[PDB]
């Protein structure tokens, strides 16, 4: 307001236990203040005024304000700032995510006098989270459904191939089941398009998937894209995908949106199908370390708006700086209770009351060599995805499936014995492949990495 | 009923010096009958599974559900891996009536700390929750090379491990608040070295 | 505009967002007859009609310079 | 009125048979006769005035009012009193038991000149008997259902577990199906909760149910909890559950209401399900013997609204001056006409007028050692829930069921050849637990009763 | 681990904030002490147990039970005691009241080893009180819809409702309306006899609130009763009572239930039209001491399901405690946040989260002379139903109508002056009737000036 | 009803709250010290009430540990 500490800055407050905070990395223009620059990051994200000239006629103000009760500088960088702001509970609609989205970050990212705005985390109540309904199944119903206990799952995308007719398409499909595998994903650009409709991709792979499942003798799946233009169409194929009995469809959740996601997701939990999400068009909004939002804001809200598998991008091939963020943001989703701790990334203390969690997919590039680091970074409680790993085999698909099926179990037989996994992937790897020839195939072509010194 | 293309399969898996000269049938009637401990028919089922009997085979004919079946392969795997090296035979005399569920949650650990990791669990009387949280501890300990006081507790004890996430997550907040005492009154209470318990008085009981 | 340093903070009214009305100088009457003859002097300002406040051009009151809530222009 | 007799205490009155009789327990304030309270209680359940002079206008009177016709004290209690009232027929809409009740008892419970007031009985004439529809299937028809003859049915709650995982739920279900019971009941707190929603529950329990059904060869059934927050929430649980092809349902009919239990009967009684009534919440109005509503008056209710089992507790552990209450109200929901008689707590004679009869289920802390006495006392047509009783066996889910299966073909076996039940239950038991290891270590287990001296 | 330890009574531990917690008055069997009676209620409305043999299957119990912290006993009453229990959150599912009932006095009222039970408050989280839908309405919301400020409202009941044709029901309705009433109405046991059907009156209802509505200028209204056998039907009438243009209905929560009491106050939230809750068959559950449900957790319960009135019953005659009792309980259904004041009933501290309020309805054969009493007890946001009070005026139905009208308002004008009601209020009535007919019959009429100390 | 030691909410005496007791036909190894016909338990090694475990449920109170009310399980 003036000298006077302008009435949305107040740093002897402690917020309540039914306040929603959010923690901005704010970077101003030259000549202006970090105090006046929270203050009016509070001020932007909710009635636009500091002085009370339309907010104050009988009562109706100091109510819906947000306070900013944080100020603090960024180690290492220079003119750059953490900012922890606090609103209060009846700003937001009960059971949308829309609303709670265009409130916070509606408009305060255009703001002039601040250069560059980062939302990096948020914490949204007890009292908040449970009007939401959340994944459809979680972690041990959808574990429940398919009875497989103990190994993580494992799936291969047909990627590299576009153009295929659906028989060919349901062909492949057929192969890559049979030989060991459990799950299989279409490319996510396939929807209707001239050269194959979804009508008939999903009749054939329909058929690929009872004839494998039938003579193996275990459940195996395929997840169907349903995004569509409009509500109505992409309720059809949703309809239509359960009708020959599918147990798992698929949705892009942002460039389709929220209101679609949460139909989508009320859909599933009354009809029985589980939900895998694919996060595509991201990196438009979280590349950049100076502008946009993070991802583990977004991964909360899926875990709020729903779904049960997500994309969450490996972590072989990253440094300790971002690893650490990676396995912070996983536990995020899949546990109940996350301490504060900022080597992770973790912010706030986030508790979500029983809530289920939802399943990583590790994905993109990885063949059989990283077979010993994945088993023991996500733990078993995931989903590994082999693109090329599996259909350029040097003579096949099913025996592709069936190498990585063996380096699997494998690995995880061994680790339950004790055995190291940074120390002993390598020989664990080689003295498995000695009784069966296309593991041998696989471990020929593709290298071996050496992680590191000895281990990470 | 031989299902089709299983090419992911060992060639076979060890049996125990008891029942090596026995049918299929006599080990599905002693699994039916439990007449043995867990200890010594999770092999059995481990065995059999590589005969081409599939999880829901097993369960329709011996009548234990997957999960169950899962669980008790691998206790007896740990169990194993903890009773061949340095002990003494009290704990392997009370791992006899139900362990499995407790020896499912140290399966992440290396045989090295693995035997150090189940003398905590069993005195301490712990329940899964805490064997989880124990076990992710110890995991996440080595990968904080540096920090406030790392190298004041030790590596080979097991409270020690726990102490110091306790003590690290109590440090992430700002002077008592009654929510970073709670932490360090927590920490005190599980460590078990000499140094740790000094610095955790230096630290919550003035300087 | 802005008071520099800290930029945001409004120059004109210093962050009162109201400020003094400028045709009565606070007085909440009419210095002058006017033209119209509708106001009249010592009876009401006209502007303000005795309330000897408005809101700041500036900042229509919001106390904000630049923000893009309120005074974006 | 005046020294005039009140108009509405008329003793030389006899009742049509059209007329709705009822009996009230009451007990007045220290200075106030008992014929006045009688006919108060009479005003008040009706037009609220002893006089003429709201309603006389043209002919609008004495067609709309409750004479009280009786009044007697009750033996061995001192200042308290039965009144017998009789209300007409047009007073009451044909088809609603809501209107029934709370024109009944509305608001003469809060007479303040009154100390404490209970309603022991009433009698429904044919002519109103008539319009309700009753149970949707009955004795006969739900024994042909399910080819059950001569014997007991036999049921196995699962209520002292909580928190399971609905497949172990599926998993226990399977185990005492496949052992020889008949039913399984749902623990009734068992809703949609956040560590079990229902439409998992109902998938892993039909499955159960189709399994144990199709492997042994006769007819299996779980009691399904469909009681929901909304008539729509209800409705759908209810049609799910007939679309995997579930025999019975369940619900609550005091908590949910009378509204929700009559259209849940009519749903069932299109759709061809059984409905098992579960009595919760009635010892709220109904344990204290000087106010509230006695249990037969819901019992009636409950066959005039809709229903085919119900719980009507145990007599194994009673006095001769509450079994004989039991066995009255039992008597009152089975047969075709019940003849006055006040030992047995029957006030007057209740005519059915061939409306089919609902099945007493009787349940809670019962083993072995009772089966005896349970044979004779419920006779064949009751079921027996045994909650403890078979959980607990000493090695497992399906040997206890089937101990409790032999003890009761023994007992039902030995009273066809007409061996007393009451001399020779303990020899019987212990001369079957000899060819079987199941009953002699459930014989081992449990501990005898002897009843009394030699009989009851 | 041997029961000497009860490991369910726990006098030191603090409740959580996502906790139910849950105060019973209990009075046990001779021979047994107070705590054991504690846990055993502890246990009996959770897992049946006090042991591990059962629970503790595979290492996962002591979250889904509730734990007894603190027994305090009753002044004045001996050989009775209190007992506060705690139930974690996860044991109850979201939306549903019947639930909550159905866990907590499910069994527990049977158990034998105590002599009497009763439920005297409860305290709903916050957590748990944002995932119902509450009021359709509230009152901020229905003074708007309504257009009616800084007063109470009145309402009559017709009391020859008995024997009386469609056409006289109307005929009544738009006499009394046309005086000056706001409200009219039905009585509670007139659903479809044979004698008078629901459509045949719901027709004339409508006309003559029409009628009538042009004519004062003001918003009239009729409680139209919705209570029928079957979901179908009391869907049936509400969207026939919508059709007409009728703003307000009425049901009956303690003999239709809460899964019909809910499934209407979701049409009425979705639909516009105001919901108006009767109380009937309340005293066969809550009116004895010893054994029952003390009826502030049954208004809660209401203020969650639906409902934007509710009878309270009048308050003027009671004498001390069971007076400020009630007033307790108005402040819980008017009120958002309410501090623990143990000697108004009210046990623990109740936040409502910003979820609207209800509006209290005194009834009773109330007259005039009690109209300064009510004015200031209840405060203006109420309604004041009148029973004989207008139907039984010396020259008709709208004679007596606008008596009361006159009454309230003079009333409540002097009340804006500061003149003491209870102080002045015969010499209030008194100068009010002296230049109007109506109100000098009615004070003569009614005699009783009812002194106030 | 029994009551453990003085009067109280019928812990159930046959245990004292246990809920589980010592089975009745083990000593020490869990071994049966009846021979029957059917010959499972006979031999000696396994118990034939308990199988070995050494504990069934209290009679009494069925593994509640009180009796009141909750006899039953």
């Amino acid at each position: 307001v003036k000298d006077y500490k302008l009435t949305y800055y107040t740093p002897d407050y402690t917020p309540k236990d039914t306040d929603l905070l959010a923690a901005f990395r704010f970077s101003p223009q030259p000549g202006v203040p970090a105090d006046e620059a929270g203050a009016a990051i509070a001020a932007e994200s909710s009635t636009g005024t500091w002085t009370t000239v339309w907010t104050d006629l009988l009562t109706d103000m100091d109510r819906y304000k947000g306070k900013c009760y944080h100020i603090e500088p960024v180690q290492g960088e220079e003119n750059s700032y953490f900012a922890f702001i606090a609103y209060p509970l009846d700003l937001f609609e009960e059971g949308s995510v829309t609303n709670i989205l265009t409130s916070i970050v509606g408009n305060v990212f255009g703001f002039k006098a601040i250069r560059s705005l980062r939302l990096e985390d948020i914490r949204f109540p007890v009292a908040l989270v449970k009007t939401f309904q959340g994944p459809p199944h979680g972690i041990q119903v959808e574990r429940d459904l398919l009875n497989k206990y103990g190994r993580p799952m494992l799936g291969c995308t047909i990627k590299p191939k576009l153009g295929l007719s659906a028989k060919n398409y349901g062909r492949a499909v057929y192969e890559c089941l049979r030989g060991g595998l459990d799950f299989t994903k279409d490319d996510e650009n396939i929807n209707s398009q001239p050269f194959q409709r979804w009508r008939d991709r999903f009749l054939f792979v329909a058929d690929a998937i009872h004839k494998s499942q039938a003579e193996t003798g275990e459940i195996k799946g395929h997840y169907l894209n349903v995004t569509a233009p409009t509500c109505e169409e992409m309720m059809k194929r949703a309809e239509f995908a359960k009708e020959l009995g599918m147990p798992i469809i698929m949705h892009d959740f942002l460039t389709a949106g929220f209101t679609a996601n949460t139909t989508l997701a009320k859909w599933c939990r009354d009809n029985g199908v589980l939900l895998h999400i694919h996060r595509a068009m991201h990196a438009v909004i979280d590349r950049q370390r100076n502008h946009g939002i993070h991802f583990r804001v977004l991964a909360k809200c899926l875990r709020l708006s729903g779904g049960d598998h997500l994309h969450s991008g490996t972590v072989v091939g990253k440094l300790e700086g971002d690893k650490a963020s990676t396995l912070g943001f996983v536990d995020l989703m899949r546990e109940d209770h996350i301490e504060a701790d900022r080597s992770r990334g973790v912010f706030f203390t986030q508790d979500w009351a029983s809530m289920p969690g939802v399943l990583p997919v590790a994905s993109g590039g990885i063949h059989v060599w990283h077979m010993p680091a994945l088993v023991e970074i996500f733990g078993d409680d995931s989903v590994l995805q082999f693109g090329g790993g599996t259909l350029g085999h040097p003579w096949g698909n099913a025996p592709g499936a069936t190498a990585n099926r063996v380096a699997l179990e494998a690995c995880v037989q061994a680790r339950n014995e004790g055995r190291d996994l940074y120390r002993e992937g390598g020989d664990i790897l080689r003295e498995a492949g000695k009784w069966s020839p296309e593991l041998a195939a696989a471990l020929d072509l593709w290298k071996e990495i050496k992680f590191e010194f000895e281990t990470m | 009923m031989q299902q089709l293309y299983q090419p992911f399969r060992p060639p076979s898996s060890p049996i125990p010096t008891q029942f090596r000269s026995l049918d299929s049938a006599g080990k599905i009637e002693i699994l039916a009958g439990r007449m043995a401990l867990w200890f010594e028919y999770a092999p059995l089922i481990s065995s059999l599974y590589t005969d081409g009997f599939t999880p829901p085979t097993i369960e329709e004919l011996t009548g234990i559900s997957s999960i169950e079946q899962n669980r008790l392969i691998v206790g007896a795997q740990v169990r194993d891996s903890i009773l061949q090296s340095i002990h003494e035979p009290e704990l392997i005399s009370a791992f006899d009536t139900g362990g499995a569920e407790l020896l499912y949650e140290i399966r992440l650990l290396s045989t090295t700390q693995r035997v150090a990791a189940a003398t905590f669990i069993i005195d301490r009387n712990i329940d899964s929750k805490g064997a989880q949280d124990l076990a992710r501890a110890i995991k996440d300990y080595p990968n904080r090379r540096g920090d406030v006081g790392w190298l004041d507790f030790d590596y080979n004890l097991p409270g020690d491990c726990l102490s110091f996430l306790y003590y690290r997550q109590s440090r992430e907040n700002k002077n008592p608040s009654d929510q970073r005492t709670s932490m360090l009154l927590q920490a005190l209470g599980v460590a078990e070295s000499e140094k740790a318990k000094n610095r955790l008085n230096t630290e919550l009981y003035g300087d | 505009q802005g008071t520099k340093p800290n930029s945001l903070v409004c120059a004109n009214c210093e962050g009162e967002g109201c400020v003094a009305c400028s045709q009565c100088k606070g007085g909440g009457v009419n210095l002058i007859d006017h033209f119209n003859g509708q106001f009249k002097a010592g009876a009401l300002c006209w502007l303000c009609r005795g309330k000897k406040e408005v809101l700041c051009g500036d900042c229509n009151g919001a106390g904000f310079i630049g923000g893009f809530l309120s005074t974006f222009d």
